[PDB]
RNA sequence: ACGGAAGGGCACCACCAGGAGUGGAGCCUGCGGCUUAAUUUGACUCAACACGGGGAAACUCACCAGGUCCAGACACAAUAAGGAUUGACAGAUUGAGAGCUCUUUCUUGAUUUUGUGGGUGGUGGUGCAUGGCCGUUCUUAGUUGGUGGAGUGAUUUGUCUGCUUAAUUGCGAUAACGAACGAGACCUUAACCUACUAAAUAGUGGUGCUAGCAUUUGCUGGUUAUCCACUUCUUAGAGGGACUAUCGGUUUCAAGCCGAUGGAAGUUUGAGGCAAUAACAGGUCUGUGAUGCCCUUAGACGUUCUGGGCCGCACGCGCGCUACACUGACGGAGCCAGCGAGUCUAACCUUGGCCGAGAGGUCUUGGUAAUCUUGUGAAACUCCGUCGUGCUGGGGAUAGAGCAUUGUAAUUAUUGCUCUUCAACGAGGAAUUCCUAGUAAGCGCAAGUCAUCAGCUUGCGUUGAUUACGUCCCUGCCCUUUGUACACACC
């Protein structure tokens, strides 16, 4: 063992560092009530409190570590 | 294996003049002192303190000189100079009876076995028997001076056919009774000065007597012989036999020898040291008793401490 | 992640291991020792395994 | 229980063996010498061979709980059955186990070779012992190792 | 290390009404039998703990063995609890 | 009265001769039938590791022995004297166990 | 120190006289060479090469082709509760149900991220920097103070002419006297005990119940405790016994040696364990959380996961197994041991009943063990029969098909069983190893490694010899004398 040749191609990339974005907490507000949008998931163990991801024709939450899967 | 330091008992204010032990708890140990009273010990097993008194018994108007405790480790006595034996419980205090009609001071007290009756050895030359509830059913003389010991032996078998006592008086001769017949069986003699304690060994046939001038001279009471004679060459106080093993212990002036009498030489010379008194004589044990297990020794000194020495 | 140590380790040298020096090679699990064979023979005489004859 | 009586005399060996390591690391300072282990119902216990007992029993009765609250933890001991003592040393002159770590520190102090082997060679006599020896081997002064010993009185090696 | 906050308050709380903590060293162990949390996160949280003070560790026959010193206790203390408490055996 | 049996497993004869001694001791000096002191055949535990580290050097082996020394007393006694029977003799090396029945 | 110098001794790691062999054949097992992506590596005369306890499917694993993770502690600085950061459904991607990474947008939230220092780990290097351990010099008997003597001195004597011993073991002689280590003594094991201590976890005899024959009162049995008695056999505590006892013969008349008798035992009773001073650039950094110095430390030389390799074959070498047959092969029959191991929160040794040609499967049971496996009913061996001098029915290499077991996984056949295939090898050249009495040799069994694999090793028992009771001829060793231009010491 002399040195590495790295016969993979060039592959120094990390992760998704959290992607840092704007403030995201907005139900939604009007003249002043708020109405429920990204609506919550239906687990017993989430109280209300977490937003339903819709990406394509799904409903993902990241309370749970894998499935919150209540497709619409 | 040696005996070693463990930890000091502080628990009185007067020399310890008595030690005894029973086999029914390994945690209980009973003291008599110069202060009157009775100390009854509770035992931990650990450092320096080793635990600590569980009850104080008190009603003695002189100092106790002798205390015993039965076989299920409840009932004691105690041999007080105020002329009266009293009968206690380590439950609660709580004395059961008195026993009267000593003319002078009592030395030695001893129960017998199944708690069966008393006897006692007092400063008026006699050697009282009494029952447990009070009535001296026999008095025994024939001792010219005043007995300073008296023990029961220990019968190896379960009651064969009797019982017997020892007396050891300042007359320097031993005295051996059996208390079935109220007779006198065995003068022991040879001793050349007073004696002032005895002791029986646990396998009930060896008698070990000691006095002023340091002899601890032995006798087979089963064969009525004299053995031999060894000497600590200082005065000796009390004796103990070990039950287990083959030892013999010796509360001597300068300080306390243990014997290992099969082979008999000298084992250790124990000498504690007491953080000075350098002027005067140094403390020595006055009474000793080794324990139920045999590991573990209690010596009573003179400063008002209970010492243990347990083999390593 | 679900990967780290997904490999059973049931038997073989890999799953047993000295109890002293930490190692696969040599082991003596006789009567239970479950210690390296150069680790014995350092200890024998504080286990109780005395040379006679 | 029910563990063969050839297993469970192999346990207990080998339980001194770790119990003698873990003491010679931690009280390597306080010239730790041995331990017995007294195999014994109703709160079996283990005593302790070091010479500055003082330092072993800690200020108000600490240095010598957190061991046994240690040896209890890691062996599965029930609480209350397990009780750590110390005596000293029986002539702590005729130990190797206090001598070589004598040797030890006073090598780690500094001094020279050749002044801490022959004064604690000289204490070895001085304490009754028919003979002693104290080898010392490495490199000693220079980048070639050696090895010299000193002995006084005589040794049997046969 | 991550070592997530509500697995670090029992390995301090075990820390202080103990002081004593072995923790067998065989990363991912899957749920250390004192704390129940995981032993790579009770061997790196008194690790680092240690870096800093507060504890000393001897390591033999693939067993730590940590203790909390006198710097650690009061550090435990307004980080758990409230004063006035015995964490070691000190008490009797 | 009930039948029990105390077996005595020991490495160190001494240590245990003269406490099957002692545990006989206390059995004759009041009268009781005894069937004493049966001593099983010993066991010798044997390892045989090489010599040495890595093998370089003459093929030498060794022999290390553990000797485990058995007996067992077979007594029937009233129930207040087994038990302290079993806490007096309590001594370095030898274990002792006690079967009810 | 060496000598193809001399004198005196010793050694089956030397020979003699022999035995069994190895080297010749097939196989499997290490080493080299070649090959390979890698075929990891250390070790090269004794003192490397069935050695690293190294019988590697994964792990081991150190090598190769790839994919993860930080388990980078702490100190400082910066981002950062208008979010420091972690995790992930589905798809792409990937060997892959690795949110590796990307598309999307959920969650977590101050422990983290980046930078600066450091920390940690390394089966990375250096055993020619070391510790410890081992091997060897070295299966031998050697080694060193004190005081005194000799010499200017390094040094020498003591520590020796002779005899004796396994022995620097002793008798002795003596400018030495008195000592210490080594040897011996010691400890363990195998031998003898009708003597003690007593054993339903070892046996023995009688007594009860009961079976078969004979019947006449007997023989062979069974009966988990039916009961009684004992310790010869078995066990293990304390002991005894051998010290060359007695006699004879040899020597300076001693240490001793030889012969015979008695004895269980006459070689130090047999065998071990332990084992001097001094040394080796002996081996080990790949046993160690033993360790200095150098290297690496995030695309890692850390660690983990998937595959592969260590086993690859024109050839050479070492340790072995099976054979070349009739003192044998095959089929029935007899049946004879010893050393040991074996599972509580875990599947260990397995009896017995049933199914199956076998391998094996299934239902239970005993055992944490002088209790059950187990009398380990082992094998060689012994009868009876077939074979008939024929590479044959010796040999079972190589190869084909199928059935099972362990294992997540059996292909590069793990291994076991059944049928078929039926090679070389006709007693092995030069060389060369080991061995003197319950020994060599033949034979199998238990344990280590184990999940599965023993042609290996550590021990054990079965059967059991021929030849010596010597010598320095070959190879070495100890002492003395002697020569030396050698001291890295005749390489
Ligand atoms: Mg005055």
């Amino acid at each position: 063992r002399k040195k590495k040749v790295y016969t993979t191609p060039k592959k120094i990339k990390h992760k998704h560092k959290k992607v840092k974005l704007a403030v995201l907490s907005y139900y939604k507000v009007d003249a002043g009530k708020v109405t429920k949008l990204r609506r919550e998931c239906s687990n017993p163990t989430c109280g209300a409190g977490v937003f339903l991801a819709n990406h394509k024709d799904r409903l993902y939450c990241g309370k749970c570590h894998s499935v919150y899967k209540v497709n619409a | 294996e040696v005996l070693v330091l463990r930890g000091t008992l502080e628990g009185h204010n007067g020399w310890v003049t008595s030690l005894a032990t029973s086999a029914g708890q390994p945690n209980l140990l009973l003291s008599a002192s110069r202060d009157k009273t009775l100390i009854s010990w509770k035992l931990t097993g650990d450092d320096q303190k080793f635990g600590v008194p569980v009850r104080s018994f008190k009603g003695h108007s002189h100092i106790v000189q002798d205390c015993t405790l039965t076989a299920d480790g409840a009932y004691a006595l105690s041999a007080s100079w105020d002329k009266t034996l009293r009968l206690w419980d380590v439950a609660t205090g709580e004395t059961y009876q008195r026993f009267v009609g000593h003319k002078s001071d009592v030395m030695s007290v001893d129960i017998d076995k199944k708690a069966s009756m008393i006897i006692s050895g007092s400063r008026d030359k006699t050697i009282k028997v009494w029952t447990i509830k009070g009535q001296c059913l026999a008095t025994l003389l024939g001792h010219n001076d005043w007995v300073s010991q008296v023990r029961v032996v220990p019968n190896e078998k379960a009651d064969d056919d009797s019982v017997t006592i020892i007396s050891a008086g300042n007359d320097k001769m031993v005295k051996a009774w059996n208390l079935n017949q109220f007779q006198i069986e065995a003068d022991f003699i040879g001793h050349n000065s007073n004696i002032n304690t005895l002791t029986a060994s646990p396998d009930g046939t060896l008698i070990a007597s000691a006095g002023k001038d340091g002899e601890i001279m032995l006798w087979n009471l089963a064969a009525k012989k004299a053995m031999y004679t060894l000497s600590a060459q200082d005065e000796v106080f009390s004796l103990a036999f070990s039950p287990n093993r083959y030892w013999l212990a010796a509360a001597t002036a300068t300080g306390i020898k243990v014997f290992s009498l099969d082979p008999q030489y000298l084992v250790d010379d124990l000498r504690p040291e007491f953080a000075g008194y350098s002027k005067a004589a140094e403390p020595h044990a006055v009474s000793l008793a080794w324990s139920a297990d045999g590991q573990t020794l209690f010596a009573g000194y003179t400063d008002n401490v209970i010492r243990v020495w347990q083999v390593m | 992640e679900n990967v780290w140590f997904s490999h059973p380790r049931r038997y073989g040298k890999g799953s047993r291991q000295c109890r002293v020096c930490s190692s696969h090679t040599g082991l003596i699990r006789k009567y239970g020792l479950n210690i390296c064979r150069q680790c014995f023979r350092e200890k024998a005489n504080d286990i109780g395994f005395n040379k006679f004859r | 229980a029910l563990i063969s009586k050839k297993r469970k005399l192999v346990a207990d060996g080998v339980f001194y063996a770790e119990l003698n390591e873990f003491f010679t690391r931690e009280l390597a300072e306080e010239g730790y010498s041995g331990v017995e282990v007294r195999v014994t119902p109703t709160k079996t216990e283990v005593i302790i061979r070091a010479t500055r007992t003082q330092d072993v029993l800690g200020e108000n009765g600490r240095r010598i709980n957190e061991l046994t609250l240690l040896v209890q933890k890691r062996f599965k001991y029930a609480p209350g059955t397990i009780v750590l003592y110390a005596e000293r040393v029986q002539d702590r002159g005729l130990s190797a186990v206090a001598q070589a770590e004598s040797m030890k520190f006073k090598l780690l102090n500094g001094l020279a070779i050749r002044r801490a082997a022959y004064g604690v060679v000289r204490y070895v006599m001085e304490s009754g012992a028919k003979g002693c020896e104290v080898v010392v081997s490495g490199k000693l002064r220079a980048a070639r190792a050696k090895a010299m010993k000193f002995a006084d009185g005589f040794l049997i090696h046969s | 290390m991550l070592m997530p906050k509500e697995d670090r308050n029992k390995i301090h709380q075990y820390l202080f009404q103990e002081g004593v903590v072995v923790a067998k060293k065989d990363f991912n162990q899957a749920k250390h039998e004192e704390i129940d949390t995981k032993n790579l996160y009770v061997i790196k949280a008194l690790q680092s703990l240690t870096s800093k003070g507060y504890v000393k560790t001897q390591f033999s026959w693939q067993y730590y063995y940590y203790t909390l010193t006198e710097e650690g206790v009061e550090y435990l203390r307004e980080y758990l609890n409230l004063p006035e408490h015995i964490v070691p055996g000190t008490y009797i | 009265i009930i039948k029990i049996r105390i077996t005595l497993t020991s490495t160190k004869v001494k240590q245990l001769e003269n406490v099957s001694s002692n545990i006989v001791k206390n059995a004759e000096q009041h009268n009781l039938v005894k069937k004493g002191p049966v001593r099983l055949p010993t066991k010798v535990l044997k390892i045989s590791t090489r010599k040495t580290p890595n093998g370089e050097g003459s093929k030498t082996w060794e022999t290390y022995e553990m000797r485990i020394h058995k007996r067992y007393i077979d007594l029937e006694a009233p129930v207040q004297i087994v038990k302290r029977i079993t806490q007096i003799t309590i001594e370095p090396g030898v274990d002792v166990e006690v079967v009810v029945a």
